């Protein structure tokens, strides 16, 4: 009853040669009008959103904390002597910076030179159209010290006491807003208060606090944070080529042969946190130096 | 700010409209 | 060495009753007056086992239990729950942090196997937990002589070879060889279906030991007189012991909508299988490793199983079940509730089915005029005319001269379902009397008996003179009844409107005719005269003993006939009718007389009139029957005995060329050998009937329908539906709810099946254009399992679009439950706009919250990633992991309402077949309901608080709520005029493509 393939009296796979033609062309005009119709509503959809500002940002209300190593799971693994053992570290971390060179920004129409001190916040008008293509404060390597260096082609970092820096997550027209002077107990940082996000690390229980010896940080004219005169941003449609502050962390006394826990915790009033979300606001980071 | 959604608003509404809804069925299969 | 064993069993019975008393008595070592010696007996009781059937198979409750745990449904969840947990462990040693969807479904499925299980267990238990509380087995006790003493003994302690006396009322314990009987009559009703009570002579008479008078058969009834016989068979080895352990070792067979779930389940998996394998070859054409392209194999194949339908259509099964035992139409099986709608030919029993069982006056005679009698079960008919001096005398005759009373507790019985003590023929005349002319009991002892004449071996005769008490005249009143060819020849005068006149062959020969026109109508005729004494001949003081002539036996006063049978029960006639008009084919099967068998059938519908049989046509041309041509003959009567000499290709014609065939003096094996020829065509059988012989017959039919009381317990059980009512036009609720139902449950699986393509879509463009997942796992449960369960449930509710009574039966071979017409409406059309609905709202969420649509595309590499916390948008901005999962689930959420939101348009749609919406319409409350729980339900999940913590979906913005609104509206659309052109077009291009 399963060779209903064919017979003397016209069928084919189960029907003749006219229905298969019929069918066909009913499914193929019924389907292109299924996909006009979805163009046509989708259009309508990309009618309702504008090009300079997403309709709904509150799914990103509390910026993340990334860092330069994109580990497979936050952790910094390797051996100070075997080069390939880093290779995985260095690569992304010049691939990074790579954007940051001195000659790629070298066009003055696109870059403005903001200043060697954190200075407050630079609003460049409305979000609209009217205006050109607004101007990006540059951001050269020298700000992250001891973590940048005049090395060649790959960046000699530090293979003992490593280096890793983070990254405040881009946000259109988010400007940040650092704690007021009275700060509920911030683990001893700069009076530069009013013009830095600040971000502070440290363990993550009696055993980490411990094993972590000292923390070197390096930004803007030397303050642990990120500079307002860089914020806020404006869309990559009318700000392409932006640089967003980079703030490095180098862990100069560290127990080699362990596993330490380090918590990298940006404060701010505008920087929320989540204990779903280890990322929101915060940053951690598995470091572990074996020789 | 525009990061922020009044969320407990919409969701309080959502509940209340699946309580409306619940009991309006209730009542459509009790004819009576 | 069982199929010897039911092969000895399917041959009709021999036997050994055609020998003398000497033979017989040398042959068993039996005293035929004093039987045998005790010791003897016990020594034969602990030999081959005591008269009584052994036990039925005990079924065991964890058996049952097991059974509905398996099938065919819930073993293609079964397999998909395995596929889940090989998926599962697949991607467990295999990858790091698996994902427990994977479980969580494959126990879930079994969850929805086990629940299955439970509550269908739960009804088919109930059934017969119900069944159990009718088994009423009072025990009987025989009477039995031994070593030449009387003794009444229990039925099972009777064994082989011993005298056994039965007296009239008393029940024929064993299979009896007759010795000596006295004017005894048994009732062979529920054995051989014989009606009228046969008697039972000592003398050898036919050849087949079921038409002989010389046997009495177990479980039959003496109706009256008493008679001795010798113990031939005894339990099992019994004519009904036979026929019972062949019901019960016979097979049952597949039910239709078994056979329609077994394909319906060929093709689900057809298409999974082919989705699946298809698939998995893209995927590894693409860049999916084969770890990874088995896993999609087995998720795209698991996915396009239906998780609900299992439940939605037991529930659907168990509604319809819920109305038949409405109406005291029991049903033992569940999916036996649809088989009554897919028959195309009712095989039916006459004695007791199609009829009452019982001798009810049938006409009368009077003024030369024939008088029909309400012969209803409940009296509902006409009555007739019952103000003439005919009536007021005949009805005297027949209330006096009769030896027929009502016993003790005959006080709040109805006037015919009361028990009457004597004859048959003298019960439904005392019925009739004490119905049609008030009563009897003072009509009685108005009029003294003085003697009495009882009935004659030869000459039948029965008289008896009375007082008369009238306040005119006092005339002795003598009454006669007998054959109207014994009363003929002593008659003289005859009475008319009060008044005598002579013999005259004017109205004499009219007479004659009536004679033969309620005999030739298959029924039994008597006649009733009666005459005034003349006082001055006969005084007031003068005693007539019985001995000399004291009554002119000539010269009498006829009244009129009176002539009686059994009556059909009150909706048969037009349920006969009914079914005939839904293209049932109608076939009478019993092993009564062809001459009574063929005049019911007349009168019920079987046999329409005007037809004419093979013989009436011979008739009526005056030529032998050898001559005509059975083509020119719609009906045909076949006897038993023809029955016997016949093949399998005769008994098919006999079926192919005959629309209208009766088989009579069938036995119970003949029976059987008919509901298999029925078969052999390929039409779905039920055969109707109430006694033991239609065991065998209910058995092996696609559906058995016994009478709830008016049946044998043997073929109650082997029945597969019970008429707890006796109802027979239940057959035709039935026959109505089987295609009621199976229309449904083509609505209701065409609805559970559209909603998997927009399920299974967002799995299969996540593989393709890699984008995030559009579609969450635990959401499609809330679909399938969840919101959707209502509204599939709610569309088993649907009426009637047309007249479904009218339609001609389903063809199974063309008819298919889900035909390729649904699966390109589900799977090809509606199907395909939600799932555009559903990515629709997707790309609405995504593009409003910075992820353009066109930026979506090969973003699930990172998107997925529980590292990167740093994926651009389309707007620069950069999203954590947990973020943009938040809006991933938040994207599972409206996509499940977008769900919702185009189902509440598909269960309108798939509400009506044919008709529009209009015209049916939104009058099924719990359709309402059903939306209206769906929709709070669906918006309850989204915004209860701890949802996205729990089932991960989370709250909804409203204007997600709009985004599936157009899809709805043009699904709703589309199926309105596609059903337009249905009705304005019903040639083929809509009809045969679409309408499933
Ligand atoms: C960056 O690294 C250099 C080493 O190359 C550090 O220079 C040393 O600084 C200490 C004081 O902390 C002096 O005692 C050493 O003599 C310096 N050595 C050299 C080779 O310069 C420098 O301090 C580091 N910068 C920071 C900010 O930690
Ligand atoms: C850097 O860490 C080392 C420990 O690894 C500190 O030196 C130790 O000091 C303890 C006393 O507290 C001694 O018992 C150990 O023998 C020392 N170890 C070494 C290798 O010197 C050291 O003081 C830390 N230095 C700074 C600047 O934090
Ligand atoms: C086709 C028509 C008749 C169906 C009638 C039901 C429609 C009108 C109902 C069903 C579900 C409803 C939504 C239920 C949930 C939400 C969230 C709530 O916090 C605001 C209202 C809002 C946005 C409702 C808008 C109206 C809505 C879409
Ligand atoms: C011939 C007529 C009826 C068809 C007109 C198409 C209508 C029904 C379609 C076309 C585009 C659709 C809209 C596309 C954009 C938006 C914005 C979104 O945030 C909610 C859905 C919403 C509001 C849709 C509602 C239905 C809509 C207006
Ligand atoms: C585990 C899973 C593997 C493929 C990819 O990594 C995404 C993962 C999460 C979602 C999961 C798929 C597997 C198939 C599903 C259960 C399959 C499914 C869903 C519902 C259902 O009833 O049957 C199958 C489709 C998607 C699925 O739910
Ligand atoms: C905060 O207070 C300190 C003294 O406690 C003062 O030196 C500093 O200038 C203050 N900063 C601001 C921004 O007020
Ligand atoms: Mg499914
Ligand atoms: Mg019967
Ligand atoms: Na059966
Ligand atoms: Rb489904």
């Amino acid at each position: 009853k399963k060779f209903i393939w064919n017979s003397e009296k016209k069928e084919f796979l189960g029907r003749t040669g006219g229905s298969w033609f019929k069918i066909l062309l009913f499914y193929v005009i019924f389907y292109g009008c299924l996909a006009g119709i979805f163009i046509g509503t989708i259009q309508v959809m990309l009618l309702t959103i504008s090009e300079f500002k997403p309709t709904y940002q509150d799914r990103v209300a509390p910026p993340g904390l990334t860092q330069i190593p994109q580990s497979q799971k936050t952790e910094i693994s390797f051996r100070p002597n075997d080069p390939q053992s880093y290779e995985s570290y260095v690569v992304s971390i010049v691939r990074f910076l790579e954007k940051y060179k001195d000659l790629a920004q070298k066009d003055d129409m696109i870059f403005e030179d903001c200043g060697n001190v954190p200075s407050e916040l630079k609003e460049r008008g409305e979000y609209n159209n009217e205006r050109g293509e607004r101007k990006v404060c540059r951001f050269r390597l020298e700000w992250l010290g001891n973590c940048s260096g005049l090395n060649d082609e790959t960046y000699g970092y530090k293979d003992g006491k490593p280096c890793v820096i983070i990254k405040l997550n881009r946000v259109l027209g988010f400007k940040p807003k650092p704690p007021k002077n009275e700060s509920l107990e911030t683990y001893p940082v700069m009076k530069y208060n009013p013009y830095v996000l600040p971000v502070h690390c440290t363990g993550k229980r009696d055993e980490d606090k411990e094993k972590v010896g000292t923390m070197e940080y390096f930004g803007l004219g030397g303050y642990p944070g990120f500079p307002l005169q860089y914020y806020p941003y404006y869309g990559k449609l009318l700000q392409p080529k932006y640089l967003q502050p980079l703030m490095a962390v180098q862990f100069t006394n560290l127990t080699m042969d362990t596993e330490i826990r380090i918590e990298c915790k940006a404060y701010g009033e505008n920087i929320g946190y989540s204990e779903k979300d280890r990322f929101q606001g915060r940053f951690d980071v598995k470091i572990e130096v074996k020789s | 700010d525009p990061f922020y959604y009044d969320y407990e608003t919409v969701r309080n509404g959502g509940l209340i409209f699946a309580a409306l809804a619940f009991i309006v069925g209730l009542i459509i299969i009790l004819s009576k | 060495k069982e199929r010897d064993m039911d092969e000895l069993k399917k041959e009709v019975s021999m036997d050994d009753h055609k020998l003398s008393l000497d033979e017989l008595h040398r042959k068993y070592g039996t005293d035929l007056s004093r039987g045998l010696t005790p010791a003897r007996a016990a020594e034969i009781l602990a030999r081959d086992g005591p008269n009584a059937l052994t036990p039925p198979p005990t079924t065991p409750e964890w058996v049952k239990f097991c059974r509905q745990l398996f099938g065919g449904f819930s073993m293609l969840l079964w397999i998909g729950a395995i596929l889940c947990f090989l998926a599962y462990g697949i991607q467990a040693a295999t990858e790091e942090e698996p994902q427990n969807d994977n479980l969580y479904l494959g126990v879930v499925l079994s969850a929805v196997v086990i629940i299955t299980g439970c509550f269908s267990y739960y009804q088919e238990a109930k059934s017969s937990k119900i069944m159990e509380s009718f088994k009423n087995m009072v025990p009987q006790q025989a009477l039995v002589i031994r070593n030449g003493e009387k003794m009444s003994i229990n039925a099972e302690e009777v064994v082989v070879g011993d005298l056994v006396e039965v007296k009239g009322g008393d029940r024929i314990p064993a299979d009896l060889r007759i010795i000596s009987a006295n004017g005894c009559k048994v009732d062979n009703s529920s054995l051989t279906g014989e009606s009228e009570p046969q008697t039972r002579s000592p003398d050898f008479t036919n050849e087949n030991p079921l038409e002989t008078r010389n046997i009495a058969f177990f479980s039959t009834n003496c109706v009256e007189g008493t008679a001795r016989g010798i113990v031939v068979y005894t339990g099992d080895r019994t004519v009904m012991g036979r026929i019972a352990t062949l019901a019960s070792g016979l097979e049952g067979g597949q039910t239709p909508i078994a056979a329609e779930i077994e394909h319906f389940i060929h093709i689900i998996t057809g298409v999974a299988v082919f989705l699946g394998v298809s698939f998995f070859i893209l995927s590894l054409i693409l860049e999916y490793t084969w770890l990874e392209a088995v896993i999609f194999l087995i998720g795209i194949i698991v996915a396009n199983v239906p998780e609900g339908l299992l439940a939605t259509v037991t529930v659907c099964l168990t509604l319809t079940a819920k109305r038949m035992a409405r109406k005291n139409c029991l049903v033992k099986n569940l999916e036996a509730v649809e088989t009554l709608g897919s028959t195309s030919t009712i095989c039916s029993d006459k004695t007791g089915t199609l009829t009452q069982n019982r001798m009810t006056v049938a006409h009368m005679w009077s003024d030369n005029q024939i008088h029909e009698a309400d012969t209803t079960e409940n009296q509902s008919g006409v009555s007739f005319d019952k103000t003439s001096a005919t009536w007021l005398a005949l009805s005297r005759i027949a209330g006096l001269c009769n030896r027929a009373v009502f016993q003790a507790n005959q006080e709040n019985l109805p006037i015919l379902k009361r028990a009457v003590a004597g004859d048959a023929s003298e019960s439904a005349l005392l019925k009739c009397i004490e119905l049609c002319c008030g009563s009897v009991k003072e009509m009685r002892e108005r009029y003294t008996k003085i003697v009495e004449i009882p009935f004659n071996s030869t000459n039948k005769y029965q008289l008896s003179i009375h007082k008369n008490p009238n306040t005119a005249e006092p005339r002795h009143l003598l009454v006669m009844k007998g054959a109207p060819e014994r009363i003929l020849d002593r008659c003289s005068s005859i009475l008319i409107h009060g008044k005598e006149q002579p013999l005259d062959e004017e109205l004499k020969d009219a007479f004659q005719n009536a004679y033969l026109e309620l005999g030739g109508l298959g029924e039994r005729v008597l006649g009733f005269c009666h005459l005034f004494l003349p006082d001055e001949q006969f005084p007031e003081g003068f005693q007539f003993d019985t001995d000399d002539v004291n009554f002119p036996l000539d010269n009498l006063c006829f009244v009129g006939l009176i002539s009686m049978i059994d009556p059909p029960r009150a909706a048969v006639p037009d349920a006969v009718g009914k079914c005939r008009s839904a293209g049932i084919k109608v076939i009478m099967v019993t092993g009564d007389h062809p001459i009574t068998a063929k005049a019911i059938a007349k009168g019920v519908g079987i046999i329409s009139e005007g037809n004419e049989t093979v013989e009436d046509i011979a008739a009526r041309l005056n030529i032998p029957v050898s001559q005509v041509n059975p083509r020119d003959a719609k009906a045909c009567v076949v006897h038993g005995s023809d029955l016997k000499d016949m093949t399998s290709e005769q008994l098919d014609d006999i079926l192919k060329y005959h629309t209208e065939i009766v088989f009579a003096r069938t036995s119970p094996q003949q029976k059987l050998i008919i509901v298999e020829g029925c078969q052999r065509q390929g039409a779905i059988v039920a055969v109707t009937g109430d006694g033991v012989n239609d065991s065998p017959a209910s058995k092996k039919a696609d559906i058995g329908v016994a009478m709830g009381i008016a049946g044998s317990d043997v073929s109650k059980q082997a029945a597969d539906m019970i008429l707890l009512d006796d109802n027979f036009a239940s057959i035709v609720t039935g026959v109505e709810e089987g295609r009621l139902i199976f229309d449904n449950l083509k609505k209701s699986i065409a609805y559970t099946l559209t909603s998997n393509i927009p399920e299974i879509t967002p799995f299969l463009i996540f593989i393709i254009a890699n984008i995030p997942l559009p579609l969450g796992t635990v959401t499609i449960l809330c679909i399938d399992l969840g919101t959707d369960m209502v509204p599939a449930i709610s569309l088993a509710y649907e009426q009637a679009e047309s007249d479904i009574m009218k339609r001609q039966p389903r063809n199974p071979k063309t008819d298919k439950l889900v035909n390729e017409q649904l699966i390109s409406m589900a799977y090809g059309q509606i199907g395909m706009i939600q799932a555009l609905g559903g990515f629709f709202t997707y790309f609405v969420i995504l593009a409003e919250n910075g992820f353009l649509p066109i930026h979506l595309l090969g973003l699930r590499v990172n998107w997925d990633d529980r590292w990167i916390n740093d994926v651009e948008d389309s707007y620069g901005q950069q999203w954590t992991y947990e973020q943009r999962k938040i809006v991933e689930f938040t994207c599972h959420t409206p996509f499940f309402v977008t769900i919702v939101v185009v189902q509440w348009a598909d269960l309108v749609i798939c509400k009506t077949r044919r008709n529009s919406v209009f015209q049916q319409g939104m009058k099924n409350k719990i359709l309402i309901f059903g939306l209206f729980e769906e929709t709070a339900l669906a918006a309850f999940l989204s915004y209860c608080p701890g949802m996205g913590v729990a089932l991960r979906m989370y709250p909804l913005k409203p204007t997600w709520w709009f985004c599936a609104f157009p899809y709805s509206l043009l699904i709703f659309v589309y199926d309105e005029v596609r059903k337009l052109i249905i009705r304005r077009r019903p040639g083929g291009w809509v009809e045969k493509e679409t309408y499933y």
